[PDB]
């Protein structure tokens, strides 16, 4: 039986997790729907999802949230990854000016056993792509190019993305802290 | 302070071999039957009174909104019991009850007494699907009727839909069942002297089963007030999310919490009932 | 089905001239005193057990979290009653009680009996500020003591902070007060035979005062079971937000709801108590 | 005593309301803090504030919400007026391209007596200003110019703005429907 | 047969470097905090029983008058513990505790165990003002709780005001603590085997600390009844007026008397605690 | 809560007819014998140590000043016991004992056991003056010796002057008699199971007989800890000034206070002992 339960609702975030931490016998998987807080700060949102998800499942839970901060939009989208994706799918590479393209992709995990919350945050500095390129990703992976490469996240494979994406360094840190 | 599936399985088996285990089944036991909520049913009946359904739900709890029908429009309360009987006991709910592993694992055991708090017929109908006989006990006329000793007695603790005057659904009816004077309550007063209880399908925030959990413990301590204090049989409560504070409270009410696997709700309850066999 | 301020003022005045009006004061009456929540106090005591304060509040209601201290760390429950006595009865709370128009308008009337459910001393201390004498009644030794007939008797329905074993704050203590066997409960059984009650400072979602509202109505109907049914004195409940379904439920529990002005909470309660004079 | 209660938290929205409906004897004023839903659609947000504000005050309540839909941002901020104002005060006139400036300012009232909600929506078509100009307004009134004028909302007086702003036509409709 | 300040300073320093010095603090240690007497508090509570305050003090000692409240009016004894908690632990007593040189010189040393016989919190609160951690030990639940080895353990020998059932204030409670069966007494039985004690803030006419001084000596002699008699570590008692007969009695109870300067009481105690550093 | 002479006379007579009344005689019983104080005797012995007699009395209580002789000048403590034996048992004290109505009324009754705490021989010598036989019991060799069943056994609870190593007069000897391990203490442990006690000649401020009064009550309650609580025989304490608070404390220690006439001390004690006959 598991000890920690990862709660997610996106079907592609689950497939990338189980590529990395799928073999661990002590990680379970739940799909409870919790009410998402909307805020620009990633530290605020991931710390509030852990209370909202522990109330739903009442087991030691692990939650996840992402962020995309664009200098042209002064930090937007930010943690408001939901209301922009329901309005600008990949047309968000058009609404920002073509002179300054730099941005950071950010991710955050928070695990809560009921007594205390612990937040893990990674970050990748990159720059937004001129047009949507690629299929293999989720939410902005066709329009984000990390620093150093010429290639987006969705143009990469799954092993190549998790060596650059923020959610790849978090899942290695989550293995060693929780002993998964 | 929480048992797992494999830890609680020899504890439940020891109570069952000597015939002292009684299931106490809640609304979560009828969850795989895909029944309507009842709060959805009472909101759609409020359209005739000028309420929007999301606005009528705002003004109180479900038993409080049924209190409002009991005093301001009594023909809509009887309409509510009518269309729960068409919905909770429909032919589609029977077909899901045939294939439900929770209801099959319940009926595979030779119980003597089963308590339930939900109004539908699917606790007895699980026993009829296994070729076993069941006796519904809800009113005074049910207890007076004759039956054999082999038959499992299913006591409807909050009434049955085929006897609509036994239904405990109005808020005032919940408050007057706290005195424990109904015929299902008087049967509970004698069964707590000898038996252990298996509570399946409740939440910790129910506030009605919490009073019953308190009051059963008080009646056990009152029954040994002059004699030396002897150890009672331990009761059990199967949960999918136990939490961190609530299982410690339940220990002092003679109830051990069993953590079931929360990934599949219906399968983990079925593995619990099959480990008793 | 809701009275206003001017409609309820001759109804409350008629009950007061013949000495049959008893206030029943809740936690909202001590709202202008700027007291700590108590749920904030119990969360900060949970830091020694390894809880974050927002995480300890998640695991249940306030009386359920106090149940957890009563059985797992009993020295922290006595710490909670200790630092409520330093906070609820501080010198800063007395200075706000001097200038509070709610507490001045309460003490301007010659009451015979005042009920309150909050633990602090500010119901009697309002009467001491007006130069009047008050008698605190919480335990059996308080009722046995002598006093004059002129003195208003203030019954602490859930205990007093200077008698810490009378405090009703644990969840199990709330459940055993539903049997109505405490000395404040036995005094309530005789006062409902003759008096009308003015409930001030509660919410409709309290679920403890709702049982008391039910049980008072049941004891009035039980007291006239063999004689012809006579009309009882009507009780009252002052509210700032009455809602739309809950005042109709309270009509059948012999309680009329008074809608007060919600713009200023403390002023509209003070205009109610001054219209009785 | 009033019959309808207007719930607001902004201190300048209250001063403009009382300039118009201040003389009405049957309108009260409440400042209860309710949890704001975040969504792009104005019809969704104002219909959800009325449930959230009736639960707080339990009297017949009137709520209010605004929107600013920019064509360049594809209907953004929309009804998300709180997370953009906490990030782009009036620098929002910079982050959108200088070729296409058109936008609509939108407002919505919703009154709820407990049984049913009624939504009133007005709208003003305009275009965003190149720089923040003016002081007399709230939230985007220095950077919004209506169609026909050369002058922003915050450069106008209070009587001039309420003859152009969406919240001015709503308060006249609210007077005649509720009989204020 | 009486040490001075400079003579006792290398004797106390040698016991402190090897961690075998335990302070045993009395009511005179809380003298600069300007607390109420308690005998004044119990006399003003006797006005409700018909006593003048100077007349109620005539009928016995303070623990004997508290015996009278424990058996004839038990709600006034709980009132006494209530208003000592408001007075001894007030915000005005904390502000004097910030600037008291006795409490600063006590907290400047890394003690392992501090004993005190007074009910107020100002021995631990002196350690919290210096940024140090303290663990209050009064009841069985306090000893059972976890703590680090760095934390100084402050044992409340006669109870704490936040745990009112641990208070030793009634005369019958003083008599049953002479058997040494309380959890602070059982901790004292093991600490006298290894440590030397520094008694500060007592008088020679106390008759309760004199029994403790006798009984500690008897338990040291009983612990070496079969083995050869070895020399024990010497205990100490700091006084401002030593007298002429009483220091010779204390020599046979393994206690040396330290004469402090009687011109300023609080300064001479502070010079004693700073000479240990 | 205080008996008079005529009210307590049938209560004492009922205990005496069935042989269950034991006198417990104090220092006030030897008051008409005009004996020296002992505190006057110890002050005059301090002249050889350089003390003025009024100055040596200042430094502590009488048992504390005798502690000083026991450790600093042991030949003066034996001198004190020597010249008390010449003074307390002189021929002039015997001649007053012949004509004392207290000692005649004591010896006119056929007692079985008489307890006394004073060192002189005038309790037995009263019985020898009436032609009755008495057996002095102070040491282990006294209990081992043979005697008849008719003889009244006079137990010297604090020793006798003819056996100087049995004298309980040093403060350390009073503290080690609180453990109740002496042969007079072991006899008291069995006599409290069956008898009622008549305490004559004590004050309320003694603090040694108060511990005995407490400890007798604790040994009665401990002797019925597993069986049902039965009512014990009531003890008695004859006083000339009872006060107002102290008789209520003594009620809970199973002792009723008898108010005697304070105009003549010796006559009112004699009327008490003659009403038993």
């Amino acid at each position: 039986a598991p000890t920690w339960f990862y709660n997610t609702t996106n079907s592609e975030k689950l497939r990338e997790l189980q590529h990395v931490l799928g073999g661990s016998a002590k990680l379970g998987y739940l799909t409870a729907k919790v009410t998402e807080i909307l805020d620009v700060d990633l530290e605020t949102v991931i710390r509030a999802k852990a209370i909202a998800a522990y109330r739903a499942v009442r087991v030691p839970v692990i939650v996840e949230h992402g962020a995309l901060c664009i200098d042209a939009l002064n930090g937007l989208p930010g943690a408001l990854v939901k209301p922009f994706w329901e309005s600008l799918d990949t047309r968000l590479c058009e609404v920002i000016p073509a002179g300054q393209r730099t941005a950071r992709a950010r991710g955050a995990l928070c695990y809560c056993d009921g007594r205390e919350r612990h937040v893990l945050i990674e970050e990748t500095e990159g720059e937004i792509a001129p047009s949507a390129r690629g299929t293999g990703g989720f939410h902005w992976d066709p329009i984000f190019i990390p620093k150093g490469q010429t290639r987006t996240f969705a143009e990469m494979s799954l092993d190549e993305k998790l060596s650059f994406s923020p959610l790849g360094r978090l899942h290695t840190r989550l293995r060693t802290e929780l002993g998964l | 302070t929480t048992l797992t599936l494999s830890e609680a399985a020899p504890l439940l088996k020891k109570e069952f071999r000597e015939g002292r285990l009684i299931p106490f089944l809640g609304a979560g036991f009828s969850k795989p039957l895909k029944l309507p909520d009842g709060s959805q049913l009472i909101a759609s009946l409020a359209k005739t009174l000028g309420f929007e359904p999301e606005l009528f739900d705002m003004h109180g709890r479900f038993e409080q909104l049924a209190e409002f029908f009991a005093i301001s429009a009594p023909n809509r309360l009887q309409r509510l019991v009518y269309e729960m009987s068409l919905s909770f006991d429909s032919a589609e709910a029977e077909a899901l009850r045939e294939k439900s592993p929770m209801h099959r694992a319940l009926a595979a055991l030779d119980w003597r007494t089963i308590y339930t708090t939900n109004y539908d017929k699917h606790v007895e109908g699980a026993l009829r699907d296994a070729g076993k006989q069941a006796a519904v006990l809800a009113s005074f006329a049910d207890f007076q009727g004759p039956r054999a000793r082999d038959v499992c007695e299913v006591i409807k603790f909050h009434g049955t839909l085929d006897q609509p005057d036994t239904i405990v659904l109005t808020e005032s009816s919940y408050f007057q069942r706290m005195a424990l004077d109904a015929p299902p309550d008087q049967r509970l007063r004698a069964d707590l002297l000898a038996n252990s209880f298996l509570f399946i399908g409740y939440s910790f925030s129910d506030t009605n089963i919490r009073y019953i959990w308190y009051r059963m413990n008080q009646l056990r301590e009152q029954s040994q007030l002059g004699v030396k204090h002897s150890q009672a049989r331990r009761c059990f409560f199967a949960t999918h999310g136990a939490g961190l504070v609530q299982p410690d409270i339940l220990q002092q009410w003679n109830i051990d919490v069993i953590q079931l696997d929360p990934t599949d709700k219906s399968a983990s309850v079925a593995r619990l009932l099959e480990s008793i066999a």
